[PDB]
């Protein structure tokens, strides 16, 4: 029987904590068994004898890791669908500095989050900034383009050139 | 030094600004 667990930081209990009913009922669909432990202060996700198609278990594993890095459940329980994909996009292991590390991703949200929502309108993607990741959830190039421009963003490049790239894009696509 | 990115952001928030 396979078996997947993610650990999530204690700020987040709270929320899953009243939000899991909703979580095992949206798996209950795909006979998928998941428990909320809160002692560990885990989320875990496995098959059972009655599922149809074990590798959804892949997107359950998604699922949890999404709700692990402050992904809303609405939003989240979308990669159980088959054309969904998601990414998780670690930003702390760039810059040695700490307030450094402040700078450039808030260069990358920018001012009013405006610069984020642009990427989120260019990528046609879902995209959240959360502490040391920046989870997206869309499209499989829409998410290479997002990875390229986060990463690129956390190197001290400036997204501005990213931004203007992919208007042409979209502007040539008409 | 750091001007370049300066005069990035405010740029970018321009461009922003001019095409929506």
């Amino acid at each position: 029987e396979s078996s997947f667990m993610t650990l999530f930081p204690k700020y987040r209990e709270s929320y899953l904590k009243t939000i899991w009913n909703d979580v095992t009922r949206a798996l209950d669909k795909h006979n998928i068994a998941c428990v909320l432990d809160l002692v560990e202060g885990s989320m875990t996700v496995k098959t059972t004898r009655k599922t149809y198609d074990p590798a959804i278990i892949l997107k359950a594993r998604d699922l949890i890791k999404l709700l692990a890095r402050s992904v809303p459940f609405p939003q989240a329980v979308k990669i159980l669908q088959d054309d969904m994909a998601c990414d998780v996009i670690k930003i702390g292991n760039f810059v040695t500095n700490k307030e450094r590390f402040v700078k450039r991703r808030q260069r990358l949200v920018g001012p009013n989050g405006n610069t984020l929502k642009a990427l989120e309108l260019l990528t046609k993607c879902y995209i959240l900034v959360q502490g040391n990741t920046v989870s997206a959830m869309g499209p499989f190039k829409g998410l290479k383009e997002v990875r390229r421009v986060v990463e690129d963003c956390m190197k001290n490049i400036h997204p501005i050139y990213h931004i203007k790239e992919l208007m042409i894009k979209r502007e040539l696509a008409k | 030094p750091e001007a370049e990115n300066l005069q990035n952001d405010l740029e970018l928030q321009q461009f922003l600004r001019e095409s929506h």
